[PDB]
């Protein structure tokens, strides 16, 4: 699930460290 | 306070202390070699192995190297594999491991460490809370929910478990049920509860049930720095960007994009209509629980700055036209998509996730009556062949009470004050 029109996911990004 | 030295490590505490002193003085390079020397000489020592890992960890931080940090992650695991590891050291080592895995984006790896942590320490409620986060981060809301149910069943006043349970319930559309959990969890003031996600979803759930207190929480979320303002409640933000619910084309600087959309609107329309007629499965129902009622679907050409090649087969001229405007095709925090909405539709008040985009709406098929969009304190209508521009990080709401369908085209652009390197660097949403 992605945050397209809303803020429904626990996190909207997929981070990659530094 | 923490007891980190087993029986043998106490007999070499002088050497262990000397190595750790080098690390604390910022002599990382000397510290790494000193702990490697201690691991060489004392290959079973858990404190020597933890020193090696903490030194790698510091070294990754100094070099800002994910490579160095991945090394530390395995050394933290090595610690837990040794004999006679003291309980406090075992827990610190594996906790730091999970946390650095999460920092790198290894959510399934972090999850496995968290599972192990809970099996090794079955009475530590904080580790169960952390395990619930592990599940949330891989999209496993069903297991997260059970973890927090287990937590609340033994520590029913745990604020962290309450807000997270409330978040899960709200995401499942159990709106009334989520409110007490979200509210009591924030009010608990427990570590981890002062989080914009919980202010955001508590106020949202209240609005959906008619509870007038919703904006009390928006105001408290603003006061505590989670929201730029009461109306602009996005959570993935670059601070300082001009914040305004409605924009003119000239204010955005994307005048050539707007002209292209408006001048070629009938072509954009007609490709969307052809897909409606002959390939309607390309339109997918909106799936973010944003509707009170009604039918709303979208046909997406770009998301996260990536062209959907199959989708563009259905709108080939429109995709070709848009390729000249990287301010939208490269907007990794936006989409390009057709949006169809039918009568009897009401979209709840909601906010998008980021202040880093603006949304253009091009009217394609607009009934004369019944369709309107409110953003913050100003309500507008669409017009066929004309572009509206608003900042969807501000609360907005939509109604469709016409007697036939309404078709628009949504073109998201980078907020115009974002620099080129900002547009290349920001994580995609
Ligand atoms: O199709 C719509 O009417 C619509 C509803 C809600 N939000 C947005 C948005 O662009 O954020 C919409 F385009
Ligand atoms: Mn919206």
């Amino acid at each position: 699930g992605k945050c397209k029109d809303g803020l429904g996911e626990y996190t909207c990004t997929s981070l990659e460290g530094f | 306070k923490p007891k980190l030295l087993n029986k043998f490590d106490k007999t070499i505490k002088a050497e262990l202390d000397a190595a750790e002193k080098l690390r604390k003085r910022g002599k990382i390079e000397e510290a790494v070699n000193a702990f490697k020397e201690l691991v060489r000489k004392y290959p079973q020592s858990p404190r020597a192995r933890y020193g090696k890992a903490q030194c790698e960890d510091d070294l990754a931080e100094k070099r800002r190297s994910n490579e160095v940090l991945r090394g530390a992650i395995e050394t933290y695991q090595e610690v837990a594999s040794l004999p006679d590891v003291p309980a406090d050291l075992l827990k610190l080592s594996l906790k730091r491991r999970s946390d650095r895995q999460q920092f790198l984006g290894h959510m399934r790896g972090s999850l496995l460490t968290l599972q192990r942590l809970v099996q090794l320490f079955p009475n530590d409620t904080s580790l169960k809370n952390d395990l619930g986060v592990g599940y949330l981060l891989i999209g496993d809301n069903d297991n997260a929910k059970k973890v927090y149910e287990e937590v609340l069943s033994v520590t029913p006043n745990d604020g962290f478990a309450k807000v997270h349970y409330g978040f899960i319930l709200k995401a499942q559309n159990k709106i009334a049920e989520s409110i007490p959990y979200l509210k009591e969890g924030i009010e608990s003031g427990d570590p981890g509860t002062d989080d914009g996600r919980f202010y955001f979803h508590l106020g949202d759930a209240m609005q959906r049930v008619g509870n007038k207190e919703a904006y009390k929480w928006y105001e408290l979320g603003h006061k505590r720095g989670h929201f730029a303002s009461v109306w602009q409640r996005s959570l993935y933000n670059v601070n300082g960007l001009k914040a305004q619910p409605w924009w003119t084309p000239k204010e955005t600087g994307y005048t050539e994009l707007v002209k292209s959309l408006e001048r070629n609107w009938k072509l954009i329309r007609d490709e969307g209509l052809a897909v409606m007629d002959k390939a309607k499965g390309l339109f997918l129902p909106e799936d973010e629980n944003l509707r009170e009622k009604g039918d709303w679907s979208q046909f997406t050409l770009w998301q996260q700055g990536r062209r959907n090649e199959n989708a563009c087969k259905g709108a080939p001229k429109t995709c070709t036209l848009l390729e000249k405007f990287p301010e939208t095709t490269g907007c990794r925090r936006g989409q390009i998509k057709y949006s169809i909405m039918h009568p009897g539709t009401h979209v709840w008040p909601h906010t998008g996730p980021t202040n880093c985009r603006l949304r253009m709406h091009l009217g394609l098929v607009i009934p004369k009556e019944g369709c309107k969009i409110r953003c913050a304190n100003e309500t507008k209508t669409w017009e066929e062949g004309k572009v509206l521009i608003f900042d969807d990080s501000f609360e907005h709401e939509v109604w469709q009470d016409a007697s036939s369908f309404r078709l628009i085209f949504i073109v998201d652009v980078w907020h115009p004050e974002l620099t080129p390197q900002q547009r290349r660097s920001l994580p995609a949403i």
